[PDB]
DNA sequence: CTCTAGACTCGACCTAGCAGATCTCGAGTCTAGAAATTCG
DNA sequence: CGAATTTCTAGACTCGAGATCAGCAGCTGCTAGGTCGAGTCTAGAG
């Protein structure tokens, strides 16, 4: 593809460009680096496609690469030359060819020879070949010549052929500056933010490197969950808990102290963290869960390397011990603090009340009310509940009910069609999507100022990391608070400006999570605005800076607004069999504060059958 | 230029059934005193030995040494169109690659002749280590066909235990275990019935099922089998074809620590 | 301390076999009365009971009524390891989970000795009502073993019309039809040949030949066959275990209501 | 109305097996002559008659022909579960819809009838020619099957060559060559274990081993087999049926290709 | 007034998919080899 | 006792579903769905 070199290349000639780069590469993967440089520019693609495919040993004849050439090999030979692809050459490991080696030839091979069972599956007969390793003592029997092994593979050689593969050292330094680049294709118009890069995150080469091992590890444990083998993953966590236990007292993580807690989003003790993050769910449902309980205590100690992360762990505590461990005297010590702790708030602590107002009522912790007279609370007013119907498969019979057609749909049709007819044409969902995307074009060059450190560390960055964590507002307090009332008092044809500028000053550059097709029509962003304006979209904003982390979404999914007619017509999706969570209403209580105008859309379970019983 | 005749073509017959499948290619040596067939396996395992006399071929010449290599397959097709009486008049050509099987009619009415290709294998000069055994059993071959088949079921391995009450055959599986003895002939004077154990140490080995099948194919070789033991020594099974010579079956026993790993 | 030594091994032999394609695991009711057998099949459609009189065997004891439950796939093989004239030596001792089996050379020269292992499993009861039927027949066993065979060629629901001059097993399907008629017969020498019939009501019922053909599998067990019917009871095929014990079958009638869909 | 009543089912048996691997449907000429039969094989290569007197009949009477067609699988399903040393009684109505089994047995207490359905064939006759052969070889028809399948493993062709004291009978396959003669032997008392050849000019011809095969399915009709060739000429090989009748075979010779060119 | 068994409810509880082609595979079926059997 | 006959059993061929791959999806939270222990209502008996 031409999207493979163009990208590849960009990205290290990108990556070139910055001294910390070279100086935290010695010179002899300089050196490497430059004689792939050097090297022949179809020949980049070979060593591109096989990079970002698995690592295990491939045939070329099994191989079809041929927009190189249909007899590229030559390229081949000289690459294996440049001492990359690793030929059939050193293969002395019989794993290594029997992982290469196919069932039918397998069983071939098992039938000119006399293993037990020569019919079975695929890694049986593996290791039932690994068991020939056993010997020595039969072959010794004549002439001494241990390598019966040796002739299996020699065999098997025969039967298989030719194969290469790629040496560790050069995977592992385009890893290393594949993730730099990353730091948490081609194609992609970058927006104008030029650059702010000021402190290195790592402190030592050293560092890094444990980040690699660990992120190798973390992948590698993500895959463990998905397989139901957490029992590996222990041992080796164990071994990162030891790998933690022997840089606990390390002075890298201190600096990620000092780092802001953006930056903090990554650190040694926060990998292991993380690492012992999902140890506890590896403890938990191997139902280990004292431990667990145990774990989270150690985490509470800490609190700085991702504030965002006590909380959890104060569920953590709660759902150890209520689920399976039922432990009272620890759990109402521990939902007293987790209604408490700052980092516990929204649906994070809103399920916590009714959660101590659920164990409350309950018999077992009935006991215990003296400890649970310190309940907030959330009362709500929940919003007028517009129970529609449509039929469901979802399907839907949009338009003339001649055509009834199928034209398998969602439950947005349904409320759309119901409130496009009601005189709400326009505005389709989108739950805060949209506010972030007023809040994106209006306050873009307010949002990404700069001059601040690592704003735009890379030089393919969109958010400056920060946006996520509310040290985003802190930092222009006084900044937002200008523009932001000064929306309040623009007018509609004001706001119409900094949209359709905003849309124009940065087409194409990169609106880091703003969606333009939010704003389907640039004039109908602009006749959305002509229907907003002031309090209504800035009392969300002042909302959403802080309370960031937890407040991404849960607002009403549909948006039905009126084009012409100003009126909106917000609207929460819901119906039976279902409800408005805790948090939900959060939105809609300060919502229907300033009077917005959200509507909850039950829906009726309504089949296309049914509706032909009328 | 070589030309044995045997009378007694059964006898080639028999020899082949076992070498059928248990070895594929062989070197076919041939001295002045007599027919000697040793080669190896694909696994590297077993040994097969055969100390065929000169003086038990009907009539006997040859003139030079010959070592020649012939496909064990292509003789199986060959042995098995002939009839359990035909008289072999096994004649082979001095470097002619042609083996002159004829198959004599004791009715004098029809004539077998056939010849086939010749391969060439490679000697590797197979070393044989002589040792005296501790434990010598020699027990008719019918019998010592069943046990082996017989535990094939329960087990994959078998531990021997040379017990001077009686030798006993002990093999172990998921199905659970069972142990089968015997008891030493006395008073019964017929060979083909004897249970005579020879006595000097008990000796505990084990050795893998899935090859016992191929050796007791010999039973129609020999009424009686023996079987001699010792000390970390190799099982060895010999047959006594008559006064023709006797055909030895080598094994070395199974490593203890295989079943450990 | 249990113990049942029977020297007919091979009637043993024949009553596992018959076992095999029908029940996977079953309670072994056994008492000082003897053996009995109630286990209805893994198809859970048939049932199967067996009885074996403690007086049949040659030396029977039972000091308390066990109830094991063994998987009876294996056993076979185990006994297909006993020859057709062992005398077998049931035994069972306190509170293991082990059955102990020794077959005997009748010439007391070879000695074979097996154990298996026992499992656990429900004692479920059935009740068993004794009441008389409509269609008795005394008919050889031989002759009905190519009968369900015979027309299992043409379908799988033979249409059974019990007549007082002979029976009338006929059956159908896609090519055809197959329709046999036995003639009564009552003046014959032996009791082996006879047919003999006594009628008090005539049926029609149904039945599915798989079944038949898997309740064939008993027919060394004796070749005097006890097949009696009656309206809407299940069948019983009941076999004479010489003066041993008796091996009768269970089947439901198919209903002719599933055959018009 | 036809009835055939023959004594001797067993010949009438085991002409089926010959007809199976090679003809499926077929038509029976049947008039006061006896019964005849002519089919074309399926690969339309080789052609298969058979003719039978109706004096070998026990009883045998047919007023009007009939040409009436059945497929041959399905009547060797049926004459499976017969005996040997029965009395059947072949009979078919004018109307021919369905064939009528008439199945006796030798103490005559056991009658079983079956029915089978006819069909409809296109009765297409081909005119054989008669004429002398060059060369007539009648030999032991089971000596004949051993020869065809040990030169089967060699090739599916066997060069056919009339010699003066015998035949030639030559495979070439990938593998290697096989060449069998035998010695026109005359002089024996038993015209069973003997052959004799008649010269008129010596022709070489080859034939496909896979028919051969198949017509050696038919050698235990008579001890002897005749076979006469002739200079492209189809091969012949006839069997005497007893006194009943005699049974030959057509197989027209392959085409030598110019493999030499 | 109180204790217990059954139906309605409601709130908690858990799990798969993303995207089309591609091999790969894993059970299902047949027929020749293996073997008991059995009769003149 | 040998050979035929039949049966048994394993090796070969078919099919349809399971797993994987590459250039991109993962945004992960709303939706659907099967579940469960406790709360709640009611009918019959004391």
């Amino acid at each position: 593809h031409p999207y493979y070199l163009r990208s590849f290349l960009v990205v290290l000639k990108t990556v070139l460009e910055n001294e910390d780069d070279m100086l935290l590469f010695d010179e002899q993967e300089k050196g490497i680096v430059t004689k792939f440089y050097q090297l022949s520019a179809t020949g980049q693609k070979l060593y591109v496609r096989l990079f970002q495919r698995k690592l295990s040993w491939i045939k070329m004849t099994k191989l079809e690469y041929e927009e190189i050439a249909l007899d590229l090999t030559p390229v081949i030979e000289e690459l294996t030359n440049a001492g990359f692809l690793q030929t059939e050459s050193e293969l002395q490991e019989l794993s290594e060819v029997l992982e290469l080696l196919s069932a039918p030839e397998l069983k071939s091979l098992a039938k000119t020879f006399h293993l037990v069972n020569p019919n079975g599956q695929k890694q049986q007969l593996v290791d039932a070949f690994l068991k020939l390793a056993k010997q020595h003592s039969v072959c010794t029997w004549g002439k001494n010549k241990p390598g019966i092994g040796a002739v299996i593979l020699k065999r098997a050689k025969a039967l298989a052929g030719q194969s290469v593969r790629i040496c560790k050292g050069p995977r592992a330094v385009f890893s290393r500056i594949l993730l730099l680049f990353s730091l948490t294709l081609g194609r992609m118009e970058f927006p104008s933010y030029t650059i702010n890069r000021k402190t290195h995150i790592f402190q030592d080469r050293d560092d890094l490197i444990r980040y690699a091992a660990a992120t190798h590890m973390l992948s590698d444990i993500s895959s463990a969950m998905a397989n139901g083998n957490w029992e590996e993953a222990k041992e080796l966590a164990q071994c990162a808990k030891r790998d933690w236990n022997r840089l606990k007292n390390h002075p890298s993580l201190r600096c990620h102290e000092d780092l802001p807690l953006f930056l903090r989003c990554f650190t040694v003790g926060w990998i292991y963290t993380r690492i012992l993050s999902r140890f506890v769910e590896i403890l938990q449902r191997l139902h280990m869960y004292e431990e667990a309980v145990r774990e989270l205590e150690s985490l509470l100690s800490q609190r700085i390397y991702c504030p965002d992360s006590r909380g959890r762990w104060w569920d953590r505590l709660a759902l150890n011990l209520h689920q399976h461990l039922k432990r009272l005297e620890p759990t109402i010590k521990c939902i007293t603090e987790g209604l408490a702790d700052p980092e516990v708030r929204t649906g994070h602590r809103l399920s916590l009340y009714q959660r101590a107002v659920r164990l409350r009522e309950s018999p077992s912790c009935k006991k215990f009310k003296h400890l649970f007279q310190q309940l907030p609370e959330m009362a709500v007013q929940d919003v007028k509940h517009v129970t529609i119907t449509g039929r469901l498969c979802f399907v839907m019979e949009a338009g003339e009910a001649a055509d009834p057609t199928t034209v398998l749909c969602s439950v947005e049709e349904l409320a759309l069609a119901h409130y496009r007819r009601s005189g709400f044409d326009q505005g389709i969902h989108g739950e805060g999507s949209t506010f972030s995307t007023l809040y994106g074009l209006l306050l873009w060059d307010i949002i990404f100022m700069d001059g601040i450190p690592d704003v735009f560390r890379n030089a393919c960055q969109a958010f400056p990391l920060d946006l996520c964590t509310d040290s985003f507002f802190t930092s222009r307090r006084p900044a937002l608070e200008a523009r932001l009332q000064l929306i309040h008092d623009a007018p509609e044809e004001s706001l119409r400006a900094w949209v359709a500028a905003t849309w124009h000053e940065q087409e194409g550059r990169v609106a880091s999570l703003v969606s333009w097709d939010r704003f389907t029509s640039l004039q109908q962003a602009q006749d959305l605005v002509s229907c907003l304006g002031g309090p209504v979209l800035s009392g969300v904003c002042r909302h959403l800076a802080a309370d960031f982390r937890h407040c991404r979404g849960g607002l009403p999914d549909l948006v039905v607004w009126n084009s012409q007619s100003r009126h909106f017509k917000l609207v929460e999706v819901k119906g039976p069999n279902d409800r408005l969570s805790h948090k939900q209403m959060i939105w809609l209580a300060e919502l229907q504060k300033l009077g917005a105008e959200v509507e909850v859309c039950h829906v009726v379970a309504v089949g296309a059958k049914s509706q032909s019983l009328s | 230029m070589f030309e044995a005749r045997l009378v007694q073509g059964s006898i080639l017959k028999k020899v082949l059934e076992a070498l059928k499948d248990l070895i594929n290619e062989a070197c076919w040596d041939i001295s002045s005193s007599g027919v000697n067939l040793q080669s190896m396996d694909s696994s590297h395992v077993s040994l097969v030995q055969l100390t065929l006399r000169s003086e038990g071929f009907d009539t006997y010449r040859c003139d030079r040494n010959l070592a020649m290599g012939v496909n064990l397959t292509s003789m199986s097709k060959i042995l098995k169109c002939a009839g359990n009486e035909d008289i072999i008049t096994l004649r082979a050509e001095d470097n002619a690659d042609t083996l002159a099987l004829v198959f004599e009619a004791p009715n004098q009415e029809k004539v077998s002749d056939y010849e086939m290709k010749l391969m060439d294998l490679d000697v590797e000069q197979l070393g044989i280590p002589e040792q005296e055994y501790s434990c010598v059993v020699k027990m008719p071959s019918g019998e010592f066909a069943r046990i082996c088949r017989d535990l094939s079921h329960i087990g994959d391995a078998v531990v021997i235990s040379c017990a001077k009450d009686g030798v006993k055959f002990s093999a172990s599986g998921e199905l659970g275990n069972g142990n089968i003895k015997l008891s030493q002939t006395s008073n019964v004077d017929k060979e083909e019935e004897a249970v005579t154990i020879e006595m000097n140490e008990p000796v505990q080995l084990t050795f893998a099922l899935r090859y016992l099948n191929f050796f007791t194919k010999a039973t129609p070789l020999s009424s009686t089998v023996t079987l001699s033991m010792s000390a970390d020594v190799p099982l060895v099974v010999e047959y006594k074809i008559a006064d023709m010579g006797h055909l030895k079956y080598y094994l070395a026993p199974k490593i203890e620590d295989e079943e450990g790993s």
